């Protein structure tokens, strides 16, 4: 999605009738590609066995601090402090 | 027509070819810029010749740290310098003050008080990094007096 | 007594007239050896200006340490120091500069 | 042979012995209920009667100092000075000054 | 009023006098959970647990009384090995928060752990999680992050007013939620979040917005609602966006005002 | 433990003098020290140019800020202040709102090469590994502007030097 | 204890024996507070006499220090007194460390280490510079720290770290550097200071 000529990355506004922005007009502003977090929710949500699921990223080679997902309610499905991956059952 | 445009390149080439850097002594940058003169990574008669001299030096490298007592000092230099100068701000204290900053002293950005071309990042600006300011310069020379 | 510092009261007032004399005499040394600046007598007058402010006179260990510092700063043109027409200058160049009254200053906003 | 240091080393015995005696009489002039007299005198006396036993040897030397003669010249060159000092200033026999306010820890 | 020495500085106190209540006349805070200051005296922790001159047991300092003139030491032996065990067992069942948490800093629990708690290691494998508890405008609640004490239960029965919040379970099961699916009414309950000493209960107008690290406190009295004074705004870089009760003595009694606190 | 500098008159009578006046009447030290230069003309000089030949390098060194992601997309900086009270040249900036719902990552996080000296220390105190310094050396520019890090967007942009950051964090837990 | 603790008190007794020996002399004059902790000994020393307490430990028959070599000062707006000159003194023959500190507010002037110790003068010139601490009869009081045109003195708590005059434009005048502007950058004020108490028997009584 963009507005008008400049591009929303990561919930940002462009200009209010053209204004603010006047630096960025003969160099081509930046723009971060899928920060929409589309990719967040393209992920597949997991099933699980246990009341409650301990989370990781890839051991202790990826940066993820081990938390607890509790899962109790049928309705809306627990997601990770860190991650956007959802559990169900 | 074709023979304006060709000689221009010309004059750009012998800026290209060599570079006169003055050698200044006011940071932990100015051992890193004696790494430039240390073998392993040479600018060394590819451009760079440690001569310097105030007057017949073409570049300026602002080392590091400036401070409000160097800063009438330092300017008086670039108004020795011929009218074809390249100034840069090797090091994170050149840039705008990579550390203090906020400090009384210490002056922020160096374009206060002199301008600068080419910008250098690092915080001890190591010798691979250090080469790219060089080669910069002479890609970034592209077209001078068109009329 | 305690403390000392350099004189005692009636004695201090005349340590700033031996002073006043050494950079009166300066000002005019300090246009040909240094540079033209802006004037010969517009740099008298900016001496008259300084101790204006510095006039309160309440106790001599206040006007002791003045005269020290008078010695100093006022002492960096006297024994040839570097400055370059940066260093020693006590006048703003580029002040605005602002003034103090409810409609100069409100209509500007600040504070 | 000659010290590492700027000061000459120069074969001279008894030059120490002068010196030392010296000192204990400008002690004996104004000080004499101070604890600086009673003091001093007595790491005096113990040095002197090393010198009086040990005839020009390095182990006499080595005793206090351990950097010969040269170095144990110049402790007793600028005791001479530390004790008109020390007499003319009176700190050690008098003592009346007034206290500090009360405050110390940070 | 008798008179009790507690680390052999002698303090004189009332008759009916707490122990935590005998040691800020010493100047000396020891680690709490419970409150003081206008909460109702309560155990069910035994952190604040202290060891007397002569005795086989240590009694905790917010139920046990000075009453005699009995030696206390805060900095003992007993109460060291007590201190850095409690702390373990409180972070046995903790659901590891502290960079996404809400509180950091300001977190009471967060601090114990650095100034009397065991650092090197803590003993400990699988963590039981707790479902989130409905709530309905302000503090965004989570249950996993609290501890499971007796502070904002009894703030709803006695502070507040109405009641809500209490017991579900039995061991680490027990939830400090409602049980019933009911939004939380407003009154004077919007200064709950900023009684509970873990990032449970926490805002949820500012949440995440700016931690407790780099903020400008400054003191001012609050201009919606009368009789307000004394609360902390924060400024953290041109615009505020928490703002905290300040302690009063008469003005108010350490509670902002549930249209001041939003 | 004493070594001693000073020779202590290396010359004594007859053959002593000679030698060391031959030195000093003529030169023959000089063309001695002339021999120094002379077999250190013909060894091979340690020379790189840049533009093809690269210098020797380490897996764990610091250079421009990149801020890594998970590998099933979702931005790895969770939003703390954690990074920006440790800098000791206090370049990073960070305010923090809620996106959209659920999730609590980010807003404002700028990072100023006009500051910054270079620690790791925002690598260290990271708790989930967003600041992962690179192995970077080209950054050039003509204005401060250009240079300073904006609102993650030129960091996110960091996927060229990722690849490399990902090879290099496999060196690094279970440090070395 | 293997990891835990540095270094077991051995000399600290044997130190202990200077805390007497000094106090011994007993003058209100110099000694006043004698403060022995970590292997150090710390005495402050009274406005008066500066000079005859330095003139003490140089030579001497019992200790020969000679070195009064680094010297600092501590800006504290706690205490009525602000400054406190803190003097670090080093034995070459005894191999021992000694503090010398003084206790005054020291606005009005403080007497000169220069007649005992020669390098003493290069580090009164900091004093002066930083602090704003004269010292009477100096020979050569000049500043190195700060610079030529610069008001006030650089390190007191009561004016803030980026200053009055600091930031140094060129612009429209074609030689004359520029000194009256004095916006800066924001330094961000941290307001991190924990609850409780850091460590015990450190806790004063109010
Ligand atoms: N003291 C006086 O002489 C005096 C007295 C009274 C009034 N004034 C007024 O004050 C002003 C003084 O300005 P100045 O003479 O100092 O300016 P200037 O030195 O001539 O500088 C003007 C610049 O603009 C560029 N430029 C202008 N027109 C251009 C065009 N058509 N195409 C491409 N480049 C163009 C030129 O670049 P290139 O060189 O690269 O083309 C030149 O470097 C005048 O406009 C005049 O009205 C002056
Ligand atoms: S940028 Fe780093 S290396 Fe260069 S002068 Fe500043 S502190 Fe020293
Ligand atoms: S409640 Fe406190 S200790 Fe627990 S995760 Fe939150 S901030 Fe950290
Ligand atoms: S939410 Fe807080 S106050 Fe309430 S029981 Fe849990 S830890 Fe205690
Ligand atoms: S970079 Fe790391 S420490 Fe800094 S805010 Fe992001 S997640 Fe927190
Ligand atoms: S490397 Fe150091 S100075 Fe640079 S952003 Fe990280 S903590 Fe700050
Ligand atoms: S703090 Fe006293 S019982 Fe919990
Ligand atoms: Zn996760």
């Amino acid at each position: 999605x963009x507005x008008x000529x400049x591009x929303x990355x990561x919930x940002x506004x462009x200009x209010x009738x053209x204004x603010x922005x006047x630096x960025x007009x003969x160099x081509x502003x930046x723009x971060x590609x899928x920060x929409x977090x589309x990719x967040x929710x393209x992920x597949x949500x997991x099933x699980x066995x246990x009341x409650x699921x301990x989370c990781d990223g890839g051991g202790g080679a990826l940066g993820h601090p081990r938390v607890y997902i509790n899962l109790d309610k049928e309705t809306k499905t627990g997601t990770c402090g860190y991650c956007g991956l959802q559990f169900r059952q | 027509e074709y023979v304006v445009a060709k000689l221009d390149d010309l004059i750009n080439w012998a800026r290209r070819s060599s570079l006169w850097p003055m050698t200044f002594g006011l940071a932990c940058c100015a051992v890193e810029m004696m790494h430039m003169a240390a073998p392993r990574y040479d600018m060394d008669r590819f451009g760079v010749v440690f001569r310097a001299s105030p007057r017949q030096s073409d570049v300026m490298i602002v080392a590091g740290t400036l401070t409000n007592k160097m800063a009438p000092a330092l300017r008086k230099v670039y108004d020795q310098m011929p009218e074809p100068r390249y100034v840069v701000s090797m090091g994170s204290c050149a840039n705008g003050g990579g550390y203090y900053h906020y400090s009384y002293s210490v002056v922020r950005g160096c374009d206060r008080i002199v301008p600068v071309d080419i910008y250098v990042p690092g915080c001890p600006p190591t010798a691979e990094a250090l080469l790219y300011g060089i080669l910069q310069l002479q890609k970034k020379i592209k077209r001078e007096k068109r009329l | 007594v305690k403390p000392i510092f350099s004189r005692d009261m009636n004695e201090a007032k005349r340590r700033v007239r031996e002073l006043y004399r050494a950079w009166y005499r300066e000002v005019p040394n300090t246009v040909h050896l240094f540079q033209l600046d802006i004037s010969v007598k517009q740099g008298r007058d900016k001496v008259r200006e300084m101790f204006k402010k510095n006039a309160h006179i309440t106790d001599p260990r206040v006007v002791d340490l003045l005269v020290i510092k008078g010695k100093m700063e006022l002492e960096e043109t006297i024994k040839v120091w570097k400055q370059r027409t940066h260093v020693m200058r006590f006048f703003h160049e580029t002040e605005a500069p602002r003034p103090k009254d409810f409609l100069s200053k409100f209509y500007v906003g600040h504070d | 042979t000659g010290l590492v240091g700027l000061a000459v080393c120069e074969t001279p015995h008894e030059r120490l012995k002068i010196l030392y005696t010296k000192i204990l009489d400008v002690l004996g002039h104004i000080p004499k209920n101070a604890a600086y007299r009673k003091y001093t005198e007595q790491i005096t006396n113990e040095k002197l009667s090393m010198v009086k036993a040990e005839p020009d040897v390095k182990k006499l030397e080595e005793r206090l100092q351990g950097g010969q003669i040269e170095e144990v010249i110049l402790q007793a060159e600028n005791e001479l000075s530390l004790a008109r000092k020390m007499i003319q200033w009176k700190p050690w026999e008098p003592l009346v000054e007034e206290p500090p306010a009360s405050q110390w820890k940070w | 009023l008798i008179e009790v020495f507690v680390d052999g500085q002698s303090v004189m106190v009332e008759p009916g006098t707490t122990v935590l209540q005998a040691c800020e006349k010493v100047g000396m805070q020891i680690p709490r959970f419970c409150y003081h200051e206008r909460l109702s005296v309560a155990g069910n922790c035994r952190m604040c647990l202290v060891e007397i001159e002569k005795a086989p047991k240590v009694v905790a300092a917010c139920a046990m009384p000075v009453m005699k003139g009995w030696n206390i030491l805060t900095n003992s032996e007993k109460t060291k090995k007590a201190r850095e065990g409690v702390m373990e067992f409180l972070l046995a069942n903790h659901p590891l928060d502290c960079p996404i948490c809400d509180q950091g800093g300001e977190c009471d629990l967060q601090d114990q752990s650095m100034m009397f708690g065991s650092d090197r290691s803590r003993f400990l494998e699988g963590k039981r999680a707790v479902e989130d508890k409905n709530i309905g405008p302000l503090v965004k609640t989570i249950m996993t992050r609290c501890i499971q004490c007796t502070r904002c239960i009894r703030f709803a029965s006695e502070i507040a007013g109405v009641d809500d919040l209490g017991t579900t379970g039995r061991g680490n099961d027990m939830q400090v939620g409602t049980y019933i699916e009911k939004m939380f009414m407003s009154e004077l309950s919007g200064n709950i979040i900023d009684i509970c000493p873990v990032g449970a209960l926490t805002x949820x107008x500012x949440x995440x917005x700016x931690x407790x690290x780099x903020x400008x406190x400054x003191x001012x009295x609050x201009x919606x609602x009368x009789x307000x004074x004394x609360x902390x705004x924060x400024x953290x870089x041109x615009x505020x966006x928490x703002x905290x009760x300040x302690x009063x003595x008469x003005x108010x009694x350490x509670x902002x005002x549930x249209x001041x606190x939003x | 433990t004493y070594k001693y500098v000073n020779l202590r008159e290396p010359s004594m009578d007859m053959k002593s003098v000679t030698d060391r006046a031959a030195q000093t009447l003529l030169w023959t030290e000089l063309i001695r020290g002339l021999g120094m230069t002379l077999s250190y003309l013909f060894r091979e000089p340690a020379t790189i140019n840049y533009p093809f030949e690269k210098g020797p390098l380490s897996p764990r060194f610091r250079g421009e800020h990149a801020l890594r992601r998970y590998p099933s997309g979702e931005e790895r900086c969770i939003a703390c202040k954690l990074c920006e009270a440790v800098c000791p040249a206090q370049a990073i900036t960070i305010e923090a709102e809620p996106r959209a719902d659920g999730s609590r990552r980010t807003t404002r996080y700028d990072i100023d090469m006009t500051k910054c000296i270079y620690c790791g220390f925002c690598q260290e105190a990271c708790p989930v590994d967003a600041i992962v310094e690179g192995p970077n050396f080209e950054f050039s520019t003509e204005t401060h502007e250009e240079l300073l890090y904006n609102k993650e967007k030129l960091l996110n942009n960091g996927d060229k030097w990722e690849a490399e950051i990902a090879a290099n964090i496999q060196a690094d837990y279970l440090y070395r | 204890r293997p990891t835990v603790r540095p270094r077991n008190d051995v000399a600290h007794k044997q130190l202990s024996a200077f805390g007497e020996y000094v106090a011994e002399i007993l003058p209100k004059y110099v000694q006043q507070v004698q403060v022995s902790c970590f292997n150090e000994l710390e005495i402050c020393i009274h406005p008066d006499g500066v000079i005859p307490v330095l003139t003490f430990l140089r030579d001497h028959s019992n200790a020969q220090f000679k070195s009064l070599a680094d010297l600092t000062a501590v800006d504290i707006p706690t205490r009525q007194n602000r400054f406190e000159i803190v003097y670090n003194l080093l034995s070459l023959r005894f191999n021992s460390r000694i503090r010398v500190k003084t206790y005054t507010d020291e606005l009005t002037p403080i007497e000169s280490s220069v007649p005992v110790y020669k390098a003493a003068n290069w580090y009164e010139r900091e004093i002066w510079d930083m602090f704003g601490v004269f010292f009477a009869n100096h020979p050569d009081l000049r500043r190195i720290l700060t610079d030529y045109g610069f008001e006030g003195h650089p390190f007191r708590k009561d004016f803030p770290l980026s200053g009055y005059v600091e930031l140094r434009y060129d612009d429209e005048v074609k030689r004359v550097v520029a000194e009256p502007v004095e916006l800066a950058q924001e330094f961000r004020k941290f307001d991190l200071n924990s609850p409780w108490e850091a460590f015990p028997a450190y806790r004063q009584p109010p």
